């Protein structure tokens, strides 16, 4: 899964997916671009999602990508640059682990906090 | 009759036409790039820009099929009004 780290990193730090397979998580409209809607394909999704803490993390996770996606929208950019900001992530360079749980969570909310910052930050000085 | 004609077929089409060609030209007296509708309805197009904000440390005109689209517009529209049509279903 090393591009596949890349694509779900990229992701939720640019809210960009390229899935020219369809093995994605979930997936846009244009099967104009202003009702974005969603879907979920939960046949690919690492937990059964029926309890509320994964569908907590789930929903994070689509959040934190609407957010940065709409801020790229916004602003005329398609790249999100790095020193925008102070909270730094990193790429899921062992996915081992990450996996397990413990660290999953931390990696999916410091991310939110990050998509939190700079989008107040963008409705509230811009 | 006439004047029917030539104040509410021809000359408000016209205007419509010359409007569209027209905003191209002027800068912004209003920063809202706004559209006034016949059913009142107001709609905000473009993106809602940053009021040019330092976050960290060209406008839309018309190419030669614009214009020949929006005059074959204006004529068959004149034209597809209920005072000339005469051989089609409607």
């Amino acid at each position: 899964s090393q591009d596949y780290c890349t694509m779900l990193y990229e992701w939720l730090t640019q809210g960009i997916l390229n899935d020219p397979y369809q093995e994605f998580m979930t997936y846009d409209d244009l099967e104009r671009a202003w009702d974005t809607q969603y879907f979920i394909r939960k046949d690919v999704l690492l937990r059964d999602c029926d309890s509320e803490e994964d569908k907590n993390l789930l929903f994070k996770m689509l959040r934190t990508g609407i957010l940065l996606k709409v801020v790229r929208a916004s602003l005329q950019i398609p790249t999100i640059p790095s020193n925008s900001s102070d909270i730094t992530i990193q790429e899921i360079n062992d996915f081992a682990d990450l996996m397990e749980g413990s660290n999953l969570e931390l990696y999916v909310d410091k991310c939110y906090s990050r998509a939190n910052e700079i989008f107040l930050k963008l409705f509230f000085q811009g | 009759m006439e004047s029917y004609y030539l104040n509410c077929i021809i000359e408000e089409n016209f205007k419509e036409m010359t409007r569209k060609l027209q905003r191209t030209e002027n800068k912004s007296q209003n920063q809202f790039d706004l559209i006034r509708l016949n059913n009142g309805t107001i709609e905000l197009n473009g993106i809602l820009t940053p009021k040019a904000e330092v976050l960290t440390k060209i406008e839309k005109t018309l190419n030669i099929d614009e214009l020949e689209s929006v005059h074959n517009t204006f004529l068959t529209n004149i034209l597809s009004h209920k005072l000339f049509a005469t051989n089609t279903s409607e």
